[PDB]
Formats: structure tokens, C-alpha cells, sequence
């Protein structure tokens, strides 16, 4: 079958370089010829437990663009499963009865994973768990950089914000990994720089990074430049404002940008971009957010779908 | 006479003319300091050449003498900028900003939560040069920052 | 293609008269010789970031009886989607890459028009703005007053209860007013009297209308009588219990009108008709609502779908 | 190069000159159609001895022709001005602001649900009768307001 | 025994001329040399069912202030009383074993006086009762009239605000009606007009007011401005802006303003008040607040005490 | 009259040497002779706009043990003020009509010195504006350590715990550079490690300090160990029971613990201070919470009395 043929889909850990080159293979061909009926008859759960509008609404398209019917919920503050007493075991030991696919995004972390030993062998799909993994993230940004960059090595790749804690960035590095040659450049505050294990990891490995202080100092090497949000309640609101002349990114700055560097940023994007960067050539959020309806479906339609010829 | 420089020079016989005033923040002067609430003189001119210094520009205000304090507060935006005042006819005090004790009004405190920016307060910083920088302390949420900081917002 | 083809549906004052009557003829026509699988393969999205189960459930099930997928959400105080910094336009730029049409419902007003300038083409439906528009509930309101009456012209219709601000009677005078002949009569409390805007705007045009005081006073003349709910919050409890010996329909009141006289309401109906209307011949409010499936098929095939012969 | 003088200050070679701006409203239009934003060299004379009005306010603009729509955007403001073109020290053109159809950016709607407050959109306003007085209605909202209403907040 | 000795102090229109006058005669007393051990080892209930933190704060320091000790709860955040299924009936038959006097604000009208009846003869208080009556705001607004303008009539008294939902505006008419030859003019937008129970007590009367709608028709004669506040909730966003928000007084309409005219507003002022205006000698409305505390302290005073020597 | 009458306290940086031992020596007579009826006929104000129980008992009952009358509020549990949009200057205004001084809370920092520009001259102290200052648990600190060690000079102090989000910690640095000699030991994790303004601070006025990582190196040597809760809100779950998680006092590391040192801790404390040194001779924590109620009478004393005679 397939190499993903109902596999679990829960740590970007777990994919090796040739699966994140299947899956991102398969989204380009999605994305060219589509298969409207490709899931006609499976029933997809979407169990948000923790709410996350733009990321379930992305992967309910997915579903609903390969034929799949979706049942689900999202839970803020409110819906039944889980309660108290209710262990999630019990909750996917009885919904794996009911559907053939669980996609779902939990406020605790490993719970995607406790849910595989529990969902028989129906195969469970993390859009998030607390503070580790969210894989289908991951898979839409490499897809949006080797969809621009026209590779997925030797790229010298900006990283900004909150390094400490967005779990996307710690993932994207993992990734951009296990692929040759790439230069990673990372601008934090340095009460939120990367953690030495992401560190350590990737001097194992003999990967080139440097830590800089503004996005100005890298501006003209840079391929990828990833913002991340940065997060209000982890700061002082005096040292968020107090941060150099700021690390937020206006068209000013890009005056210098490499003609093919692509701003990428997981959303939402408060201040950290302003508007004005929305109209440059360099902006490429919005694309990046509509690439995760390909990058999805692809996913889905690999661990559905034993063989898959398109 | 011409070299250009003047032509027909709106001398003016009693006030103060600010000079030097270095280009683009001519304008901020005007507003921040409200100095277009009179009903007398001014005349301004933006981006005058001044090719032994750049660019330039100049607020002649006549029959007013702002002075001492408020020559001290533009210290901040204009810093080599000369005032002069006339009396009749020309220069009587030709004066430079000092950076002053304290800058009211104009100002805001990058401070989200502090209390300055619900309330009929008018800001209040302690200037401080941390030779390389000025520190300004907000009066009220008691926070220190580069001036830079408080000058974008 | 059609006038309609993925045109933005914002307010019933950039619609035609000629665009109504392609609507409501379309209308007819789907209720007459249904075309379920018309929309097969889109996927449309329900934001409605204001709830309103009826008008909810009525667009979704029209979706559904053409075919199309439903991805979407209701915020009453939950789901993540503008959240405070999150904007209005970054949501849309965003879903308008996930989906081909976006119904959404929203308390500001003008965030629908809003919406129609980052949406790119995919076009969007307003289901309701604050106090502004309200374009598919008018629709389903003449769609009503054609199929009973026969015509939308020279009709002598009534307007009772809150005047001032229900957003359907303003709404429906506008598009009224777009046909000849009509004679207005709009019984309110004074305190909730129509604007003089609505006035002014029908004297430009000369049509006739007058104000009364109680629907005794015209029941004998009317052809649809349009009662609206009177809002308890904008009235003291003693005055709003203190108005007449009320305004408020009851089947007695009804003895004296026309045969092909018909009651509508928008819809909740509180106290303002009685039970007893119910069992009326002139009783419409609930074939009224059924009919709101028929606009809104109308609205979104016209808009979906280029050239339809039906 | 021509005898200046102040009192009615002259010639700039080429650019423009919105004269007999009512009074206190020439920096209200230089701060609002954001004019001050040019490397041009910008003249401006305030509170003037002139032309019936008594005192007027006057703004000249070399090498920047603004006109048709631009000089429209000034109708609410300051309808009686005159706005010159020159070219070689001559009015080559002498125009008048008249009422526009749509006022772009410059205003505030006064409904406060109205979304437009929050959003990286312009403000946008139908304008609609003339002298008499004024209405103007949101893109947005659709709400329709009094000129003076939205003018003054 | 004086007159009020152990009365309710339920509603304005109870008290008479001469009873107005004897409280307004103690508090000037009070204010003159207080009594700080007057109502020593009284114990007073504050029950404020609906929260009032201005009212509450100055009929406790006016209890602190002759000596009586306080027992009560401020609810509008669930403090017990109410469940189960206590009728007010009950609460106050419990309360008055007790205390010596019940201060009371509660959300329904008519609540003081059912209290009155299950209190035995504990004197009950009204601090405010929905809609109806506020005794202790009319008197503090009438001794801070006589204080400043020497007498209670003979004034020429504008009311300008929200004249047909503020509860103080139509008890200081009804006050100011007790006494000779006050003339009163009321600007008002339309929606918020003084409802016409008082006008036709004033007609009855004999006494003489007008509609104006600026203040600068009649600043010239005023003596005491009363101000009020427009709730925005009981008009539409766009209804407050437009026009109508024109009841605001900035400094500059003070100009020629009687040198002994009075600004009164019973407060929160938000914006029809300008900020300006405080600098001037005619703002009075703090010092109205301060007021509350000795007409608070001698209705007090003279319903505990039999005689009150002075 | 004494130098701190009728001062506002509003914060550590405004208070002298001397005006801090006034304070101190005040605190030690009232609680060796009691003065209960010092402020009779005062009725003071506690206005906790953010809800601290802690606080707000120790300021009342050492109001009550001088005599004087307490009328306020604990809200954060939505008790009616800044409703309507009353600004914090005109509550203030309205507040310092009645009573002779006002303590306290609130969430903003600058709000209790904005309240010193509108009450008139009736004292403001300042029980915590958020970030900022909290000059009433200075004292009380202070005043623990002059107690138990003697003087206030010559100390080595080690302060333990989040130094960088603590503002008490960064207070009694302040506060404890008045005077001489004073040595500190720093012992945070790397996240929460002390600010370079107070730092900076140490350094110009030639003060000894120093960073260590281990409680232990510096046990023998340390007079004062003031621990600090470290909030796990401010690291991630992992972040805080990963290794910096050793910033927790048991009883077996006071072994050496010179004879004098005393453990303080503002409290609450949840684990960093182990419950079985609690029953050391070092643990002073309580006893610490004791003298707030001293140094609290001292400072409303002082403030509200001319001349003192003790
Ligand atoms: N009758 C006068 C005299 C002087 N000025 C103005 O006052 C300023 C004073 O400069 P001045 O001492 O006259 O010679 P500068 O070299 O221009 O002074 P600076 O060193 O500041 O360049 C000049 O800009 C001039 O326009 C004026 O308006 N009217
Ligand atoms: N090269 C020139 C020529 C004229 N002006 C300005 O052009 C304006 C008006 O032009 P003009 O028709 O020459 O004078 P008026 O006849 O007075 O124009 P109007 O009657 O419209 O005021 C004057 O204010 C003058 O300052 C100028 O600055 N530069
Ligand atoms: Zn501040
Ligand atoms: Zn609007």
C-alpha cells in the first residue's frame, strides 16, 4: 500500500524525509487535478476539544473536498465528552467505533497519542496537542517553501518571535532537518530564544545557525523569513514594548529582500506584520493558509487510500 | 543678495524664528507644540535649502516670544535648532535647546496598562541621559524606556 | 452568464427591480422542479459570528438541497475567529481561500461589505449586519407577497410594531418601493415610528402612505398586514404594557379582513399574535419561513452557477 | 526668483498655491490630505492681511501640480479658496474646490457599531446635496449623517 | 417627636413641603456641628439587592459618621438571599428581628414599600426601587439647590438629558412642585422627553415650563442646570451620534451663565459633562455628592431619634 | 508635625531613610503600647478595585485597632463602578467627598498616583497598582527584618525565587540600598533572573551583590532568605518542573543556618518552602504577615495625626 497507508499521523518526529516527500508530492498533484469523490462514503470525526476555527474549518474543507462526511465538535466551554469521569480513552474507544478516521486537537500534550492505543485501527490525526506536535502545520509550510523556493535544502531560513514557545517553529526546524544544506537564522528576544535541545540537535547534525538580533542584520540572505506571533501574557507589558525599535516586519524593511523571499507566518498576525507588507510581492501568508487545504487533504487521502495513482 | 537664500526675506520686526529646524520635523513642531492656535504671523517653510546643512525647515511666529521652558522641549526632536528672538529689527537672543527636566503632555507612555491612557491625564516623563541614551520614566506606571522606544510609541 | 453571477449580496439597495423578479422567478421555479445536485462539489461556509439558529439552519439546508458541503460556525461567546487583534479582514482573506461562497452573519454593521474587499471573488452573502441589511429575509418576504397576492404592485400593505427599528421593515419598504402603485399604512407606537428617511425617500418616489393608530383602523383595506416584534429592552415594561388596549393581532381582530389578506411576521412571534391567528386562512408566518429555503436556493445557485435553465 | 515681500508673500518658479483658505484651516488641511509629505520646498503663510475674509491662510507647493479630484477633496473645508497653477513665475491655471461625490480617508463615521473603526480599510462617504447642507452617508454602515455631525467627530 | 420619627422614607411623593424643609433644616445643622455618637449602638442593615457602589459607599459613611455600626451585602454577583425560594416578604420579616433601620435598593418597583410591610415598625429606607423612586438622591439635589441658590423657589431650573427614563429628573419636578413660582425648561431629544404625567401635574399646578432644544436659548435665566445622562442602549448607535449627542456642555457655553448658576449631575457623568467644565465656579456636581452625606445623615437622625436636640 | 502627615504613599522611591525608620519606629510603640481609639471618628476608605484578600484584612483590622470606620469594596466580581464609563479621576472625586483617607488596589499601574491629582487632600496610600509598587509590603518586610536581626544595615539578604516578576522583591532591593553595607545574594532561574535596572541601581551606589544557583552555597552566610513564589503561569509545565524547579526551601537545607537567619515570604506560598520548616526557628513567614498590621497602623497614624505623642 502506500507508505502512510493508516498510519498515525501524530509527531513530525515520526515521518522520515521520503514520507514529508510523499505527502508534499501528492498535495501538488491534489492541487493540479482534483478527486471530488476520493472519500465518498468515509465518515471523518473532527473532535476539537480545544477550539481552533481556522484550523478545523481547514481540514473540514479538506474532508468535504474528497467526498468524506465530517462529524465532530469543537468545545469551548461547553459539550459533553471528556466532562470530568470521562476518561478520553473511553471518549475514542467509543467514537473509533463510529467513524473511520479521528482528526483531533487537545489541550494536553501526548493526547493524540494516547488516543492511538485506544482507536483500534482507526487511524488518529493530530491538529494539536498542547505544547508538542502539530505535524499538519509543518506539512503546509514546507509544502508553501518548496512550492516557492522550488526546493526543501540549501535554503537560508529566517525564524522570528516567540522561539521559546511556538510550537511550530520547533517542529519547521526538525523538518527542515532532515533535509541538506540548510542555514538557520534565529531572531529572538532572549527571554524567548530557541531551547538548547533544538540547539544541540542541529549541531549534531552539522547544520549551520546563527542567533541575530533584528531581522534587518539577515535581510539580504533570506529565503524564508518566519514570523511567529509574539505572545502578550509570557511578557511584561513593558518589556513587550521595550523591544530594540521592535522585531516586527514593515515593507521598509524589505527594501533589501531577495527577490524570491516569501514572509510565511502560522496566523493570526497581530502586529507583528503590518498591512502595508500584505501588498508587497514578499508576502505569501494568505497562500500559505489556502496550501493547507492541499497539504490536508493529501494526508488524509494517503492513510485512507492504500494505492493512490493521480 | 542672490545667491537665492532669501529673496524678498520676510524679515519680520518683533518674534521668535525657529531654524535649523531639520527637516520633517518642522511639521511634527507644530502640531505636537500647538503652536498654530494664535491668531498672529507665522510663516513656515519646508524643506528649505540649506545646502551648508542639508535640508531645512523654519517657523517664524510673530509678536510671540516662546521662550526658556519651551524652547528646552524641542530639545527632544529638533535638537540643534536656534531660536531667535526679535525685537526690532534683528536678533536680540539667539538661543539653543537644552534637554530639559522633565517633558509634559507631549508624549505618550509605550505602557499598555498604564493607567496615562484612559484618563483625562496629561503624561509626564523624567528625561535622563544615560550618555548614549535618554531614559524617560513615566510618571505614573513609574517604567523606564529608551527614548526611541517612547518616541515611535 | 446571468445579471446575478458571482455578484456580492449585501443590501437589498444595490439589488434592481429586475434583479428581485430574477430571483423570485427563479424561486419558483426550484420549488417547482427541484435540482439537487446543482451545487455538487461546493463547498460553502456558515460564519456566523452572530447566532440566529432560524436564519442558520435555513441557509444550511438550502445549501444542502442543492448539493453543496457546509463548513462554518456560530460564535455565541466561544470559537476563536476574530477574537480581539485577530481582524475581520484577516479571517476572510483567510476562508476565502478554503471555500467557493461565504454566508455570514455578524453584529456590526457594514462587515459584510467589509468582507466583499478581502474575499478575492469568491462571493459573499449577507445574512444579516447590525442594524443595516437583512437581503435574504426581504427576498423571502416579496417571494411570500407574490405567491399570495399574485403581483408585487399596487398592493396596500400594513406595517405594525416596531417600526423604528425592525431592520426587515426597512428593508422590505426600499424593495416595496421599487414597484409601482404601492400604498403604504404604518401603525406603530410613537415612540417606534419609521425614520423620516423611510418617509422621505417615499415621497420622492410619490407613493402614498399614512400613518395609524391601530390595525382595526385598516384592517378592512390590507392586503398583507406585516407585524414586527416589539423589542421589551427599548420601552419602559410600563409603557410597553400601557400601549392602547394594545397592538396585538388576535383571530377577532380579523373578522373584517379581505379573503386573500395574509399575516406575516418575521419571526419569533412572542405576543403580539395570538394562538388563535394560527388556525387563520390568513395566517402565513410558517409557509412564510418555509419559503426562505426558496429564496436562499434562489440567491445561491443564481450566484454559483453561470448560465440555469431550469 | 521675484520680490517676496510677507504680507501677501510671491513667487515660487512652478508648483501650486491654494489661496484664501478660510482661516485656522490651513494646517487643518496640511494635516489632513497629508501635503507635508514631499521633499518639495513648501511655503505657507498663516493668519494673512488680506483678500475679504479679512485674515486668510495660504499654502504654496512648488513642483507638485495637485488638481481635479485633489482640489475637490478641499470643497468641505475650504470651498472659497482658489487653487493656482503656475508655471514660469505665471498662473498657467486658476481652480476653485467643488463638492465631490465621494470623500475618501479623511472622515470618521460617527456610528460607533459601524466596523470601519477597527479595520484596515479607509473611511469612504457618499456626499449628497449642495449649500443648502450637506449629508453623508458610510460605505460601510450605510448610515446617513450631517456634514457638521461627522466633521466634528 | 419630630414628624419623620420612625417613618419609611419610601417615596417623595409622601413627604410635604414642611417635611422636605425640617430635613433639609438637620442637615444644615449636621453639616454645622456633627453628632458623632448620635446613633451609638444602633446597628443598620445596607441591603443593596442591585448594586449601587455610589450609593452604597455614601449611606454607610453617613451611618459611620453618627456612630451607628453597619451589617448588609451589596449582591449583583449571587450572595446567597433569593435561593431556595425567600420571598423578599420573608428576607425582610428575618432582617428587621435585628437592626434598627433597613437601607434597601432593589431592581423591582415597589419593593420598599412591600417591605414596610413585614419590617414591624423598623423603619425602612428607599435607596432606590427600579424605575420608581429615589427619596435620598431628591434630597441631597434640593439641599444643594438651597445651599447654593439660598432658597427652594423662585427658580428658574433647566433639566436637560434623558428626560423620559431618568428616575431623578421626574422626583426633583415633583420636589421643585411643592414649592412657589419655579419655572422649568426642559431640552430633551424627542425619544427622550418628559413623559406626560408631569407635565400634566405642572399644568395643573399653575406652574410654568417650556421645550428648548439648546441650552443657549436659555442659559441666560438658569439658576441650577440639572444634567443627566443618556444611556446609549436606549437609543441606536447611529440614533446617539447623530444630532441628538448636542446635550453636552463644554465650558465655553457657560459664558453668560448667571454668576450664581449651578451645574448638578447626579453622576456617572461620561461625556455630557465636558472635562472643562470642572474648572469653572459653576460646576457643582462633586460637591452635590458630598451633599448626600448630610441629607443621608439626617433622615437618619430624625427617624431613630424621638427628639433631636440641635 | 510629623514629616508624613497628610502624605499620599504612593511608592518606595518617594520615601527617605529617614521617613522610613519614623515609619519603623512608629510600628514598634503601637504594637508595645496600643492606641485603640487613636483615629475615633475617622472613617477611612478601602477601595480594592482588584480583588486581594490578604491585604485587604490586614488593612482593615489595623484601621479597626486604631478606631477609625472602614466603608469600601473588594470587587474583581463586577461591583458597580466603571460602569456607565466613569473614569478613575471622577470616582476618586466623588469618593474623596466623604472620607479622610483612601487605601488602595488596582489592576493598572499609576492608578493610586493619579488618585492623588483629585482627592483634594485627603490621603491616598497605595495598596498595589499592578506591576509597580506596593509600599505597605516594604515596610512590613522591613520592619520583620529590624525586628528580628536588630538593624536594617550590614545585612546579607539572599532573595530567592522569580526576581524578575516579583515586585516586592524588587521593592525591598530599593528599599534595602537606602542603607549601608547591605550584601545580596540572587538565586533565580535563568527566566526570572533579576532586572538590570535595579542591577544598574546596585552597582552606581557601590553595593555588593551576586548571582549563585544553589541556596546552599551561600546558607552559611546569609542573615534574611526572602523566597518568592515563582507563578508556572510564567514558564511552560515542563519548563517549571524541569530542573529550575529547585528554588524550594526544606527543612534539612537550614543545617548551617547561622542562629539569626530568618526565612520571609509575602505569601501565598504553594511549594517552593516546605511545610516541615514551618516548625524551624528560621521560619518567620507568619510572624512576618503579624507586623503588617503594625506597619500598617503606623503609616494611617502618621498620616492622619499632626503631632504623635507616643
Ligand atoms: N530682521 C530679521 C532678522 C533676522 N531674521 C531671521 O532670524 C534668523 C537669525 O539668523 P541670523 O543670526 O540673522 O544669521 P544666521 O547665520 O542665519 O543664524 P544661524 O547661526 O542660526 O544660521 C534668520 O533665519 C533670519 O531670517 C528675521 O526674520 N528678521
Ligand atoms: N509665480 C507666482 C505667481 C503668483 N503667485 C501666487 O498666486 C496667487 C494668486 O494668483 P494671481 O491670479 O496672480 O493674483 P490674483 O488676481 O489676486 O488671484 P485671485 O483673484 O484668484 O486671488 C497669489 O496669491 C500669489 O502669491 C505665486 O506665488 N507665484
Ligand atoms: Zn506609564
Ligand atoms: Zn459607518
Amino acid at each position: 500500500a502506500n507508505p502512510l497507508y493508516q498510519k498515525h499521523i501524530i509527531s513530525i518526529n515520526d515521518l522520515s524525509r521520503d514520507d514529508l516527500n510523499l505527502v508534499l508530492a501528492t498535495a501538488a498533484k491534489l492541487k493540479a487535478n482534483p478527486q471530488p469523490e476520493l472519500l465518498k462514503h468515509k465518515v471523518i470525526a473532527s473532535c476539537f476539544f480545544e477550539a481552533s476555527t481556522r484550523t478545523r474549518l481547514s481540514f473540514e474543507t479538506s474532508m468535504h473536498r474528497l467526498g468524506a462526511s465530517v462529524v465532530g465538535f469543537s468545545d469551548s466551554a461547553n459539550t459533553s465528552l471528556g466532562k470530568k469521569g470521562e476518561t478520553l480513552a473511553d471518549t475514542i474507544s467509543v467514537i473509533s467505533t463510529y467513524v473511520d478516521a479521528i482528526v483531533m486537537r487537545h489541550p494536553q500534550e501526548g493526547a493524540a497519542r494516547l488516543a492511538t492505543e485506544f482507536s483500534g485501527n482507526v487511524p488518529v490525526l493530530n491538529a494539536g496537542d498542547g505544547s508538542n506536535q502539530h505535524p499538519t502545520q509543518t506539512l503546509l509550510d514546507l509544502f508553501t517553501i518548496q512550492e516557492t523556493q522550488g526546493r526543501l535544502d540549501n535554503l537560508h531560513v529566517a525564524m522570528v518571535g516567540d522561539l521559546k514557545y511556538g510550537r511550530t517553529v520547533h517542529s519547521l526546524t526538525q523538518a527542515l532537518a532532515k533535509f541538506d544544506g540548510n542555514r538557520f537564522y534565529f531572531i529572538a528576544p532572549d527571554a524567548l530564544a530557541m531551547p538548547q535541545y533544538i540547539l544541540d540537535m542541529l549541531d549534531e547534525k552539522g547544520i549551520a545557525w546563527s542567533l541575530h538580533s533584528s531581522i534587518e542584520e539577515v535581510m539580504a540572505e533570506v529565503d524564508i523569513l518566519y514570523m511567529t506571533r509574539v505572545q502578550k501574557e509570557r511578557l511584561d507589558p513593558s518589556e513587550y514594548a521595550n523591544v530594540k525599535a521592535q522585531f516586527v516586519l514593515r515593507a521598509s524593511d524589505l527594501h533589501n529582500a531577495k527577490a524570491n523571499m516569501k514572509v510565511l507566518h502560522p496566523l493570526p498576525r497581530v502586529d507583528e506584520i503590518a498591512t502595508d507588507v500584505d501588498k508587497t510581492p514578499h508576502a505569501w501568508y494568505f497562500q500559505q493558509a489556502g496550501n493547507g487545504i492541499f497539504a490536508r487533504q493529501a494526508l488524509l487521502a494517503l492513510v485512507l487510500n492504500r494505492d493512490l495513482v493521480l | 543678495m542672490t545667491h537665492d537664500n532669501k529673496l524678498q526675506v520676510e524679515a519680520i520686526k518683533r518674534g521668535t524664528v525657529i531654524d535649523h529646524i531639520p527637516a520633517q520635523i518642522g511639521f511634527k513642531l507644530l502640531s505636537l507644540f500647538k503652536l498654530t492656535e494664535t491668531d498672529q504671523r507665522i510663516t513656515i517653510g519646508l524643506n528649505l535649502p540649506s545646502g551648508e546643512m542639508g535640508r531645512k525647515d523654519l517657523i517664524k511666529i510673530e509678536n510671540t516670544f516662546l521662550s526658556e521652558d519651551q524652547v528646552d522641549q524641542l530639545a527632544l526632536y529638533a535638537p540643534q535648532a536656534t531660536v531667535n528672538r526679535i525685537d526690532n529689527y534683528e536678533v536680540v537672543g539667539k538661543s539653543r535647546p537644552s534637554l530639559p527636566e522633565r517633558i509634559d503632555n507631549v508624549l505618550v507612555c509605550p505602557n499598555s496598562n498604564c493607567i496615562s491612557h484612559a484618563e483625562p491625564v496629561s503624561s509626564s516623563f523624567a528625561v535622563r541621559k544615560r550618555a548614549n541614551d535618554i531614559a524617560l520614566k513615566c510618571k505614573y506606571c513609574e517604567k523606564e524606556f529608551s527614548h526611541n522606544v517612547v518616541l515611535a510609541n
